[PDB]
């Protein structure tokens, strides 16, 4: 109404015009004011003028948070000693202590690095618990300084809110806006508020984010005592990394308590489920075996037929069509062939025992040489297979030992900190045979068995590698794989400063100095680090066209889950190069028409290399879309490459690090057909 | 110009209308919480109120928009422009505008020709009611003459907004005749509330009727002030065409 | 209560150009496409229907059939440029809305009735049709357009309008006395854009108090204009 019979009331400083005054101003505080409190230029004066200060300071609190302020609004709060659903407290608390205690959080957090915000916050707490406003009081308490038990002081009633949403935007925003110190406090208080709680399986997630053997034993003692078990098992097996399945089989190797967690969760079980439902409830046709069994020619339509073969596990017709289909193909051909009966027994120990045994021990060297990687393939938990084939690997000049050292280490390393078959292999790398293979089996061996190590390690193996490594600047080859298996062992980390040390010893000629950016692929993992998209887009520029492929090739490893800021502008300039970057940045991901929509203007294209390329990410993106593409591939082409590869495609047209190394290894494809000998025992698939 | 000084008489409509026009103006955040768009705009169907236009005039002049006519009835016809297109550009260039038609307000030619135009607005109600290049576009009609058929009888409130606008606020006949009677020479003892208000049944247009019958006497006398008995003369005046 | 529904048909009019396996190598092959009609029309039920492909595809819009008689009886002429325009446009959809002397009205529909269905050309686009009232066309019309399969509009199931109505309500204000029975429940026979409108009147009739929150008796006040309006004429 008209303020002129009570403006002129708050002017006398008398003590009564106050305790009248004031109380008309809580009276009206309800709905804050009739206006934006205008009076600014007449309690300008009350500002500074001060027995019932708590009202004075409650009424400038309330005008200076009213009309406008950056710091002064909390300091009556935190001087005023707060004492004394309507819309009052809920404007007063809501918004006025949204924005009042998001600015005293705010500039205290960023101003200091006292308990009057520890208890003015917990204030907050119990009034925010009891107004219960979803996500917003979360998204404003994110940042606030304690990041302790709070949110257990919180998680009483509230829990699909709280999980679903404070975890669901806080663990995305905790991922991509929030970096790794906090993190770790969202793995500790998560494993608090869902260690009380129930739902087990996002907790395995809280230990697929931990690596730690306690969260394992909590959960199937507390999931054990609680009685499916096949479909936990199922992603139990595979959510677990290389780590905490060796660690979880060494306590459970102690007591287990069970016996079917040793007997259930010791191996085959996560594929005893799997072969008899899928041959059961799915059937393939015959027509794949037909045609890409049909059109085979050249010896290398006939490898994209070990291929098919090699990755088919339904049906087994054309490994029981007779024999010499082996001879007929190329040496590569016979590793290949070779492994293909390995790569699909993985099940019946005994019936792969007595399907690979006619190959061992044969007359060819690529025949039991492939026999030993198929012996390493069948199975993963057995490793009965060791001592035949490492008691003749010592013989360090040329030998049969050599091959076998191939398929037996790299079907071994895919079996599997084991230190004996390491020591074993230090001789190996000490060796440095001709034949390349040796160290990029050895080094991607070691190196998928030492994945997902606690920060690094700068033991005496791999620094002794890296000594050899710069000892002769010769084969660059090694200065390519050999940097796979020294990230691969650096993978795990959270907090290593081995890459800085690999940045003072490693830095030489530009051969190390990519091996250094290589350990920078493998740095990277993620968290808050703008800092590394910024210097990224200025590194963006650099002559050296390999580390931008490598280094610019983590993209797809970094930014793995925001894929909305993925999609640039790199295939609009004329580094080709940057486009096989995004050719193979696109990913295994369900393949938006974005992905494919780069696929079609990457697909055509002059260079077998990228037109090579192209074909193995379109279809691992895309994986019910796949004949119409495979046409245009048709009417694009109709060398060789081109079609092996196609039909490659034509057959597998239809967060892991077993999934994640086969490919960032077979990053090297442009070179030698010797890669094609391993190109056909990839274990990215299932 | 025509601001509002020189316009009044529906507070109560421009109070409904800044919900209509003003939404997209000052305050366009509402899309979320609310899920309003663009509609096709508001008419006046009655006698003529005097200001018809005015009141576009003067919610553009308040917009700060430009005020852009089909039919061109001042040299405004042919300067902009199958002359279908160019207002469409004109109107991506110039995002706030207003369109309102005044000249339209023989059944052989004047309804062939004044078909095309009409087809030519239906056509341009069909590309924006189709795709849409910019906001800010709407377009008002004018019933206030007996000839407006087309537009009273395609817009009969099921998609667009409708006005009974028969009794405006009785300041159509009173306060906009006080502001008719601003422009013009005033004396200072004329009383247009008894003159202003004893003009029932006729029509709406008492003001201009008043205004420019009593101009013919006020020429006849040639008196220096308008005085009320020129004005009671004229409610005579146009009561004898009734 | 239609996601049943809205997935039967979206199979049915995705099986085209997409999961080629179980399209041509059985032998699938509905080169005619599907009819849809709704009893309240407005295009906006329809076009919330279809609404679905049109997310990442090529769509065609051609609403009414006005332009025959607005003017000279030039024939289906128009309908061979759409039709060869389609030919040169292969991915996309055709969808035609409001499908509303004498002997010439007899010969363009017997010839736009030959030519709907396509005698001399395979499965290159999807038609669908569209219109007020199945009731008041032809029924002949009903063999080439739809050969696979047609639906109806079903009621308010209490869930359709509740899963639009939390859509549209997924961010705004609203009180803890709006319940949500009584407003899907009283509605009959109500599209999209009726909801919406309400909702939109409801939130501008709550802004003339500079109220962010919406409650139920002004939501009720403002449905009372329109339940009034669409009872009046």
């Amino acid at each position: 109404r008209d303020k002129a019979p009570v403006q002129p009331q708050q002017s006398p400083a008398a003590a009564p015009g106050g305790t009248d005054e004031k109380p008309s101003g809580k009276e009206r505080r309800d709905a804050g004011d009739k206006d934006k409190e205008q009076e600014l230029s007449e309690e300008d004066k009350q500002l500074q003028d001060e027995l019932y200060r708590p009202a004075l300071e409650e009424l400038r609190r309330q005008i200076r948070s009213s009309t406008t302020s950056m710091t002064s609004v909390p300091k009556p709060l935190k001087f005023l000693r707060p004492h004394y659903n309507k819309r009052f407290a809920a404007d007063i608390i809501s918004v006025l202590a949204m924005t009042m205690s998001g600015e005293r959080e705010c500039l205290k957090y960023r101003l200091v690095g006292a308990g009057e915000v520890a208890k003015e916050w917990q204030e907050l707490d119990d009034a925010e618990k009891v107004q219960r406003e979803p996500l917003l009081t979360l998204v404003k308490e994110i940042v606030p300084l304690l990041m302790e038990i709070e949110q257990v002081d919180m998680l009483e009633k509230d829990i699909d809110e709280n999980a679903y949403a404070k975890v669901c935007l806080y663990l995305t925003s905790c991922v991509n806006y929030v970096p790794e110190p906090e993190n770790s406090a969202l793995l500790r208080c998560a494993l608090g508020v869902f260690r009380k709680f129930s739902r087990f399986p996002e907790a395995l997630r809280l230990a697929l984010m931990l690596n730690d053997m306690e969260l394992v034993e909590d959960i199937f003692t507390s999931c054990k005592d609680v009685v499916m078990l096949g479909r936990h098992g199922v992603f139990l097996e595979l959510s677990e990394d290389v780590e905490e399945y060796e660690d979880l089989t060494e306590i459970m190797s102690n007591v287990q308590l069970n016996s079917n967690f040793l007997a259930l969760a010791r191996e085959l079980d996560i594929m005893e489920p799997k072969v008899p439902d899928d041959i059961y409830k799915t059937h393939l046709e015959n027509n794949r075996f037909g045609g890409s069994g049909s059109q085979v020619d050249s010896a290398r339509m006939n490898l994209a037929s070990s291929f098919v073969n090699g990755f088919v596990n339904q049906d087994k017709l054309l490994t029981d069509d007779g024999n010499k289909w082996l001879y007929k193909n190329k040496d590569h051909g016979m590793l290949s062939a070779a492994a293909s009966l390995g790569m699909i027994l993985l099940w019946d120990v005994d019936g792969g025992l007595t399907q690979i045994d006619k190959y061992l021990y044969s007359s060819e060297d690529y025949i039991k040489s492939g026999a030993l990687l198929a012996c390493g393939i069948v199975n993963s938990g057995v490793r009965n297979e060791c001592d035949p084939a490492l008691a003749l690997l010592s013989d360090y000049v040329l030998h049969n030992s050599n091959t076998m050292r191939l398929g037996s280490i790299f079907g071994l390393g895919l079996a599997y900190n084991r230190e004996d078959v390491l020591t074993l292999l230090l001789p190996v790398m000490g060796d440095s045979k001709s034949s390349m293979e040796v160290a990029g089996v050895t080094a991607l061996a070691c190196g998928m068995i030492a994945v997902g190590s606690c920060n690094g390690d700068v033991t005496s193996t791999i620094l002794q590698t890296i000594m050899e490594k710069s000892e002769t600047e010769l084969k660059d080859t090694y200065a390519r794989w050999l940097p796979l298996g020294l990230g691969l062992n650096h993978l795990g980390k959270g907090e290593a400063i081995e890459a800085i040390l690999a940045a003072l010893e490693v830095v030489s000629e530009p051969f190390r100095s990519f091996a250094n950016t290589l350990v920078d692929v493998c740095a990277y993992a993620g968290s808050g680090n703008v800092l590394k998209v910024q210097q990224l887009l200025h590194i963006c520029s650099e002559h050296f066209d390999s580390k931008e492929k490598e280094e610019d090739k983590d993209k797809k490893e970094k930014k793995d889950k925001d894929k909305k800021e993925a999609p640039a502008d790199m295939g609009a300039h004329q580094g080709v190069a940057v486009l096989g970057i995004a050719l193979i940045a696109m990913g295994e991901e369900i393949g938006a028409e974005m992905a494919l929509r780069t696929f079609g203007h990457l697909l055509r294209y002059g260079e077998p290399t990228l037109r090579r390329a192209v074909p193995l990410a379109l279809a691992l993106i895309s994986v019910s879309h796949d004949a119409d593409p495979e046409v245009s591939y048709n009417s694009i082409f109709a060398a060789r490459l081109a079609a092996m590869l196609r039909q490659l495609a034509q057959y597998h047209a239809k967060k892991g690090t077993l999934t994640l190394c086969p490919y960032h290894s077979d990053r090297q494809l442009m070179s030698q057909v010797a890669v094609a000998g391993l190109l056909t025992v990839l274990v990215s698939f299932l | 110009d025509s601001t509002y000084e020189m316009i009044g008489g529906l507070d109560k409509q421009i109070k409904e209308i800044k919900e209509v026009i003003e939404l997209p103006v000052k305050h366009p955040e509402l899309f979320e919480a609310l899920g309003i768009a663009q509609p096709k705009g508001v008419l006046l169907y009655g006698p003529p109120g005097t200001g018809k236009t005015l009141l576009a005039r003067a919610v553009a002049h308040h917009t700060d928009c430009t005020f852009i006519r089909v039919s061109g009835s001042e040299l405004v016809q042919k300067f902009i422009g199958r002359m279908v297109r160019e207002l469409f550009v004109m109107a991506r260039e110039h995002a706030p505008s207003i369109i309102f038609m005044d000249e339209i307000d023989r059944l052989e030619g004047g309804s062939g020709g004044d078909s095309e135009v009409q087809r030519t607005m239906l056509e341009l109600l069909n590309q924006l009611d189709g795709f849409e290049a910019t906001k800010n576009i709407k377009v008002i009609m004018a019933t206030n003459r007996i000839d407006i058929l087309d537009s009273a009888l395609l817009r009969p409130g099921r998609i667009d907004r409708k006005i009974e606008f028969p009794p405006p606020n009785e300041e159509a006949r009173l306060d906009i005749l006080k502001i008719h009677s601003r422009k013009m020479n005033l004396t200072r003892g004329i009383n247009l509330r008894k003159i202003a208000e004893l003009m029932p049944g006729a029509s709406g247009a008492e003001v201009k009727g008043v205004c420019t019958e009593a101009g013919m006497y006020a020429l006849r006398e040639r008196r220096v002030h308008v005085t009320q008995e020129d004005f009671e003369m004229a409610v005579a005046k146009v009561m004898q065409k009734d | 209560g239609l996601d049943n529904q809205i997935q039967e048909i979206k199979e049915s009019v995705e099986l085209p150009l997409t999961h080629p396996e179980y399209y041509e190598e059985m032998g699938i092959k509905p080169p005619k496409g599907v009819i849809l009609y709704g009893p309240p029309g407005t295009g906006k039920t329809l076009l919330a229907k279809a609404v679905a492909n049109q997310t990442s595809a090529t769509f065609l819009r051609v609403v009414g059939s006005e332009l025959i008689q607005k003017y000279l009886g030039d024939g289906p002429k128009l309908v061979r440029e759409l039709f060869r325009v389609a030919e040169e446009h292969a991915p996309s959809i055709v969808f035609i809305d409001e499908i509303d002397g004498e002997r010439e009205i007899q010969r363009t529909m017997l010839e736009l009735l030959n030519q709907l269905d396509g005698f001399d050309s395979r499965g290159d686009v999807k038609v669908i049709m569209a219109t007020n009232r199945i009731e008041t066309l032809d029924p002949a019309l009903i063999r080439p357009g739809r050969i696979d399969r047609k639906i109806e509009f079903p009621l308010p199931d209490e869930k359709t309008k509740k899963r639009i109505f939390q859509i549209h309500t997924s961010r705004m204000t609203l009180a803890d006395d709006v319940t949500l029975d009584d407003l899907i429940m009283a509605k009959d026979d109500l599209s999209g854009a009726d909801i919406k409108a309400i909702c939109t009147e409801a939130g501008l009739m709550a802004l003339r108090e500079r109220r962010m929150k919406v409650t139920n008796e002004d939501f009720k006040k403002s449905k009372e204009n329109v339940l009034y309006k669409k009872q009046e004429g």
